[PDB]
């Protein structure tokens, strides 16, 4: 959070990339470090590679690189996932009477909808479009 | 305007032939982006010598200042563009121009250790004793960076 | 035994031990590797134009070659015969005591003044209405040179004079360690000791290593040259 | 939108985009999902997507109200929007393939040149690619361009002088302007994050920096103005790397009537004339083709060799096989005619269709040559007598299969509904191929059998 | 609660007044970040990107998701509405049905063509039995290869019906011809008829295998698509 | 350590269980959070 | 085989008497004679 592309690249992306050694059947590796505080490192494997073995091998090498990352990045977490663009469907949730902001709806979906859909038969993965609530402290420098 | 922003893009990319056409069609040389950078700022930054010369012929403000008070001579002097520094100074660029921090082209040239550019700025009458907001001269910068060649020249 | 599952099981257990290890041991990177104990090959690197020292060649291999070889399939372990460069702050205790400073002051200054800071944005979300400006704020970034490390301000004296890091230490690029030093036929060299991953094909991996080495050669500095002082694969190829 | 554009500017364009679809396309468009601050090219306030969801296929009759026609009108209508690249486009059938004719090029910093020197080398490569429009079209970067950014230099001497620690400075700045995830709390039995940040109005402009104060050792509050100095510079909002080295992804495609392989060979030629320490590599679809193209000749060869050897064993003859094998073009000509005249492509459905058309024509030919050959071997008949009797016996079952099967695929050809793209690609190449395969094989297979037996007497 | 966070004590002044967190900041429940503004026909929005599990039925999962959302309906606050902007299920439901219609119609068309030429109902039945036995049997062989019913495998079968229909038509027609020309009874006529074609039918199997099986051995994304058509068409053709 | 069952269920057990969805051959999942602050989440899979 | 090694005993009382913290002693001894990895820097574009 609050990091420019170079700060992300030079404290996170390079440190992770340097630790992606001893993984089997890696064809190539690509990464984006950007000004929204985000890094995304895609490791693409040989066709016929076990995706579960490829993922645990990547995750395992990451875990040992985690002590080298910043305290803020360690705190947020670094996610290792299998790459799938294909969604089965997108369930949209809206407020038609102006009572709820997008942040209000997202919190409702996280708390009262997401888990039960995750638990539904044949559902492999559920992604929330928005975040659950955060206690936002909005500071005032004049009062401070 | 439409052409003003195409001249901002064209000046940055160093597209000499596109600038020539935009100069013919009366594209605004005084056009500035959100941070207050003119084509001449963008030409001075990315080291595009011919476009600096074309923009000055077409009555561009040589002493235009961005939202933090930095001029094209600051950018050229800072990023080691010797020919542009000389051309800006010929066309009446303020050699003692101060940004909001009190930082002159001499300070920036000194900091990145551009010897030839410091010597040119001195020829066109740079105040060697000019102090930023922290009371630092170009000499103070040369001592702190440990540039001994630069320390000699600034000693007057 | 499946070497993949053995690695997963061993490392699952190591991860329980990891937070109980000293912070210095965690920061040196712990590694779990499933390789043969013996070397498949040694890829040597020399400078035929004597333009680069042992330390220079070792840094080049570490910074431009090792990572890609390490990532190559079948490469269980890669030993660098030499060290990657680090910023070496060689402290002087006489000059340290003169300015009433310790290594603790030096370490705190290097942390404070060699820092990559997340500083947010001008006009960042959620914004005020009518915002036209959106730009990243860039504060301190990592130091890139010996000059910048020397320029670190430890202390300002009562009389206004500055105590810089170069005033209390020799500063230079130099090995993380100075333990390994390799020669090839008597002349300065570095190299990669490559150990074959458990169950991997020796010949296919050697081929893959040679393929990856070919991709680097064009972008070598003047003089640098790969030599092949040890390889177990040629015998397998010829004897068959 | 252009670089440095705000969330609100992007929201205004998305509102126009949403308005057009709910106004001009109200008969078609069910909904517009307006996602401000998200693009595939990169994240940031200056980008957004509108995911247009249409009404049922029944409620959108004719070609005028299909995704082709709406995409055309939308892109064309949004042409006039100032300070915004706004275009509509259909989804690919499978997301991960991209386009045939398209390539995925990685330009690589191989010698620690830096961001700016890699940018210059990329511009140099892009310039040269543009100077070959006969071979390469839409040769573009996949990444973002450098943008104005606010460099702020904490003066270490003045910070130490005033007794203000750097950690208090960097924390004050980072927390206020960037935000700081502090710890978790429990909201109605769910663990959730606590963020401290500046209220919007105090983290918008360079003036606002001075309103932030830090407490010194001696208890005095010091504004940022006192110990900082700021200037505008350019820097990357998105830094790409490929195999651990700084990179810049270049997309493009082969020009009309060119193969991808040719386009890639020119991109390699142009890339060889870039500055010292600038390498290149192929990724995604290009890496895939470069390896899958090496495979084809072997599999084409092995296929043709085993077909011959099987027919050779069937007929107990090295020469007769050629009479069957010469049928291959008779099916393929009608497929290419039907596909070309309908304005379809050489897609996978067409390609597998050729093999089924070739297989069924080859099947028909095998039973004509078998009947003819056995009449000569068993009943001692003459070449022409045996051939004329063979094709007589086989005329009915050939015309039956063909009549049944060409009627069987007829609906797939004329299909305009949901999934009609695939049905058309299957049906058109098969129907066309089956017409020529049937019509020609009944007249040509006897010719092939007679000419071959004569040539090898 | 926001109320508890508001009451957090920052400092106590000399006079005795307390500086709370609500005195220097606005405390609200908000989002984790404000980079995205999602909207649906102008109205504020959120949603669930749902993905199908390894070896799951896409049509079952969709129906199951809809049943779960139906149970959540009565507990929603005022103004909350479910919408389905993206759903592959209606499209897949149609794709499979249009293929099943084509295979059923293909068998109906053979019945009509078999009756037009041969003009007895017993001859029309033999393909009406034999073809669905093969089409149905193909699914069992698809299950052996661990394949799904998908756009590729199903269009794989409609590409194959030309071959599956022919094998049926060739055997029956040639028995009907042998009877018409030589006047043999059906049992003897079939023995002679099959005597003429059985060697050729084995040959056609080996030829078609040689055509289709090499599609399976292409590599990458393109190679994986051809392998769906290859295993399907070879399997249907082999059973036939 | 030192957390009660209710706290450990909210901060650990449910957070883990939320992610245990869509694993291959999962028959059922049973878990317990106790006063010593321990979590056990046993996932039981199909035979073979 | 075992080898001569330099045993150093930090007198805790004398340190407390002089007002020198044990952390500063152990950091000073350890950093100087052993070496201390402080943080990362960028050498021609690569983290070291
Ligand atoms: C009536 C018609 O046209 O075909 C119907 C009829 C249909 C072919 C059905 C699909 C499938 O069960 C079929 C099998 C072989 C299923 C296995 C057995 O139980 C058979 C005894 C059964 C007979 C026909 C049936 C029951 C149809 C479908 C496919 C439905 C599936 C999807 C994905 C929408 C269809 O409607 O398209
Ligand atoms: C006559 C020729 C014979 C050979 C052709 C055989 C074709 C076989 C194709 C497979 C058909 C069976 O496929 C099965 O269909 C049923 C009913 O639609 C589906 O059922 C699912 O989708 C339907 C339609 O959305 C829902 O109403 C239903 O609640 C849901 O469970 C199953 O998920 C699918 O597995
Ligand atoms: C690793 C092994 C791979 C082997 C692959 C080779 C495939 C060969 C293609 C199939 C060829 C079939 O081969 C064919 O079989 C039939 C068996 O009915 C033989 O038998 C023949 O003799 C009988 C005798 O009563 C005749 O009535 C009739 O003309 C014919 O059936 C043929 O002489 C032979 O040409
Ligand atoms: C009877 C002789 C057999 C001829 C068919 C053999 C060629 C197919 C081999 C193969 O497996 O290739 C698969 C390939 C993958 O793209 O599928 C295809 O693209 C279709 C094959 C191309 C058309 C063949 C006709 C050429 C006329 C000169
Ligand atoms: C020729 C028919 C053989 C059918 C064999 C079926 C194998 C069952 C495989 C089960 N499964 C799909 C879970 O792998
Ligand atoms: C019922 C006969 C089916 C034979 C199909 C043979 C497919 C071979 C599979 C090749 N490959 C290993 C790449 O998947
Ligand atoms: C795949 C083609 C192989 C070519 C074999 C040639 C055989 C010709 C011999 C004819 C003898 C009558
Ligand atoms: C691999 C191809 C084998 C073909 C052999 C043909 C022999 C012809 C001899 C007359
Ligand atoms: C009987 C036909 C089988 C063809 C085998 C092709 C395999 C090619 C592997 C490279
Ligand atoms: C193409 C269908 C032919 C069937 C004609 C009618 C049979 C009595
Ligand atoms: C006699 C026929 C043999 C078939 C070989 C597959």
């Amino acid at each position: 959070p609050g990091a420019d592309a170079k700060t992300v690249q030079d404290t996170v992306t390079q440190v992770i990339e340097q630790n992606m050694n001893g993984i089997d059947n890696l064809m190539y590796m690509s990464s984006n470090s950007d000004s929204t505080g985000t890094v995304q490192i895609t490791l693409t494997f040989e066709s016929g590679t076990d995706a579960d073995i490829a993922q645990v091998q990547v995750q395992n090498k990451l875990q040992l690189a985690m002590p080298l990352l910043p305290q803020e990045v360690q705190q947020q977490g670094v996610s290792v996932e299998k790459s799938s663009s294909s969604f089965l469907m997108v369930v949209g949730v809206i407020n038609t009477d102006g009572t709820m902001t997008q942040e209000d709806i997202s919190d409702y979906v996280a708390a009262n909808m997401k888990d039960a859909i995750s638990r539904t038969s044949g559902v492999g993965d559920v992604q929330l479009f928005g975040s659950q609530y955060a206690m936002r402290i909005w500071m005032n420098p004049n009062e401070l | 305007s439409d052409l003003g922003k195409k001249l901002l893009e064209a000046a940055r990319a160093g597209r000499d032939d596109e600038v020539r056409i935009l100069m013919a069609n009366g594209a605004d040389v005084n056009a500035a982006d959100v941070v207050g950078w003119t084509p001449l700022h963008l030409a001075a930054y990315w080291g595009h010598l011919e476009i600096v010369e074309v923009l000055l012929k077409n009555g561009a403000d040589v002493n235009a200042y961005d939202t933090l008070g930095s001029t094209p001579l600051h950018l050229a002097a800072h990023f080691g563009h010797l020919e542009i520094v000389e051309v800006l100074l010929k066309n009446g660029a303020d050699v003692n121009a101060k940004d909001d921090n009190g930082i002159t082209p001499l300070h920036l040239a000194a900091n990145r250790g551009h010897l030839e550019i410091v010597e040119v700025l001195l020829k066109y009458g740079a105040d060697v004793n000019a102090q930023d907001k922290f009371g630092k001269t170009a000499f103070d910068i040369s001592i702190n960076n440990g540039n001994e060649d630069l320390a000699e020249i600034l000693q007057k | 035994t499946d070497a993949d599952i053995a690695q997963v099981q061993v490392q699952n257990k190591l991860q329980l031990a990891m937070p109980l290890l000293p912070q210095e041991v965690q920061q040196q990177g712990v590694s779990v590797e499933k390789s043969s104990s013996s070397f498949l090959m040694v890829v040597g690197v020399i400078n035929t134009d004597g333009t680069m020292t042992q330390e220079d060649i070792s840094d080049y291999v570490a910074a431009n070659m090792k990572d890609a070889i390490s990532r190559t399939s079948g490469v269980g372990d890669v030993q660098l015969f030499g060290s990657q460069y680090a910023m070496r702050i060689w402290m002087n205790p006489n000059e340290l005591n003169k300015f009433q400073l310790t290594p603790v002051d030096v370490i705190t200054a290097i942390k404070a003044q060699n820092a990559q800071v997340a500083a947010g944005q001008l006009g960042g979300t959620p914004p005020v209405k009518g915002q036209q400006l959106n730009a990243s704020i860039i504060a301190q970034t990592r130091l890139t040179s010996t000059e910048e490390f020397g320029k670190i301000l430890l202390k300002v004296n009562q009389d206004g004079s500055r105590v810089l890091l170069r005033d209390v230490a020799k500063i230079e690029l130099g090995g993380e360690n100075y333990d390994i030093i390799a020669e090839f036929n008597g002349q300065p060299a570095s190299g990669l000791g490559i150990k074959l991953a458990t169950g991997a094909n020796a010949l296919d991996t050697a081929a893959a290593i040679r393929a990856e080495l070919a991709k680097m050669e064009p972008f070598f500095p003047s003089g640098l040259k790969i030599v092949y002082p040890y390889d177990t694969t040629p015998f397998v190829k010829i004897s068959i | 939108l252009p670089a440095g554009a705000t969330q609100e500017r992007t929201q205004k364009v998305l509102n126009e985009v949403t308005h057009y679809y709910l106004t001009k396309e109200k008969n078609n468009v069910e909904s517009v999902f307006a996602v401000n601050g998200f693009g595939f090219a990169g994240r940031g306030q200056n980008t957004g997507i509108a995911f247009v969801s249409l009404k049922d296929w029944a409620d959108r009759p004719g070609e005028e109200n299909k995704v082709e026609a709406i995409t055309m009108r939308a892109t064309r209508a949004f042409s006039q929007i100032k300070d915004a690249m706004v275009f509509a486009f259909n989804l690919p059938a499978i997301v991960e393939l991209g386009t045939a004719t398209g390539f995925d090029f990685e330009l690589i910093d191989q010698a620690g040149l830096g961001h700016e020197k890699l940018t210059q080398a990329r511009n140099q490569l892009l310039a040269e690619a543009a100077k070959h429009p006969d071979m390469l079209t839409s040769v573009r970067p996949n990444g973002l361009e450098d943008t104005p950014q606010f460099k702020i230099d904490i003066d270490q001497e003045k910070a130490q002088a005033l007794g203000v620690s750097i950690n208090d400075i960097n924390t004050t700045l980072g927390a206020a302007w960037g935000g700081s995830y502090v710890n978790d709390f429990i909201d109605r039995g769910r663990v959730k994050k606590v963020y401290v940040m500046s209220e919007a109005k105090y983290r918008m402009l360079p003036d606002d920096i001075g309103d932030w104060y830090v407490r010194a050792a001696d208890g005095q509050m010091v504004p940022f103005s006192a110990f900082s100095s700021s200037r505008w510079e350019y820097g990357s909002p998105r830094l790409e790397r490929y195999n651990g080295l700084p990179s810049m992804e270049i997309l493009g495609q082969a020009a009309p009537g060119k193969s991808t392989g040719e386009a890639m060979e020119l991109m390699e030629q142009l890339a060889s004339k870039l500055p010292t320490g600038v390498g290149y590599d192929w990724t995604g679809m290009s890496y895939q083709e470069r390896l899958s193209g090496n495979q084809a000749p072997s599999l084409y060869a092995i296929s043709l060799i085993v077909v011959f050897l099987c027919l050779a064993a069937l007929y107990e003859s090295w020469s007769i096989p050629f009479s069957v094998m010469l049928v291959v073009p008779l099916g393929v000509i009608g497929a290419l005619l039907a596909a070309t005249f309908r304005g379809l492509t050489n897609d996978v459905y067409f390609q597998v269709g050729l093999l089924t058309t070739i297989g069924l024509s080859a099947k028909n030919a095998i039973l004509i040559v078998e009947f003819a050959k056995d009449l000569m071997d068993k009943e001692g008949k003459g070449l022409i007598e045996a051939t004329l009797d063979a094709v007589r016996m086989r005329l009915r079952p050939i015309l039956m299969t063909s009549l049944a099967f060409i009627l069987g695929v007829m609906p797939l050809v004329i299909s305009t509904g949901a999934g009609s793209g695939a049905q058309n690609a299957v049906g058109t190449g098969v129907m066309g191929g089956m017409v020529t395969a049937t019509v020609l094989a009944i007249f040509f297979v006897p010719v092939f059998f007679v000419v071959v037996r004569r040539r090898f007497s | 609660s926001t109320e508890e966070f508001g009451k957090i004590l920052l400092k106590v002044n000399q006079d005795g007044s307390r500086v709370l967190l609500r005195d220097v900041a606005k405390i609200e429940l908000g989002g984790e970040n404000y980079d995205i503004i999602a909207e649906f026909n102008g109205q504020p929005a959120s949603g669930l990107g749902i993905k199908l599990a390894t070896g799951a039925n896409a049509l079952d999962t969709a129906a199951a998701i809809r049943a779960e959302l139906a149970k959540m309906e009565p507990f929603f606050p005022s103004g909350l509405k479910i919408v389905y902007p993206y759903d592959t299920t209606p499209f897949v439901k149609i794709s499979i049905h249009e293929v099943v219609k084509t295979l059923v119609e293909a068998i109906i068309l053979v019945f009509l063509v078999m009756y037009l030429f041969l003009q007895n109902f017993r001859a029309t039945l033999i393909p009406t039995i034999a073809v669905p036995v093969v089409l149905l049997g193909t699914f069992a062989v698809l299950a052996a290869f661990g394949f799904s019913i998908n756009t590729l495998t199903m269009f794989g079968m409609v590409l194959a019906i030309g071959l599956l229909v022919d094998d049926a038509i060739v055997v029956v027609e040639n028995v009907e011809r042998v009877m018409a020309e030589e006047g043999l009874p059906p049992k003897e006529a079939t023995r002679k008829s099959m005597g003429q074609i059985q060697g050729a039918l084995v040959g056609i199997a080996m030829v078609l295998s040689a055509v289709f099986v090499p599609m399976a051995f292409f590599g990458g994304s393109t190679g994986a698509i051809y392998r769906q058509f290859s295993i399907t068409i070879v399997s249907a053709m082999a059973l036939s």
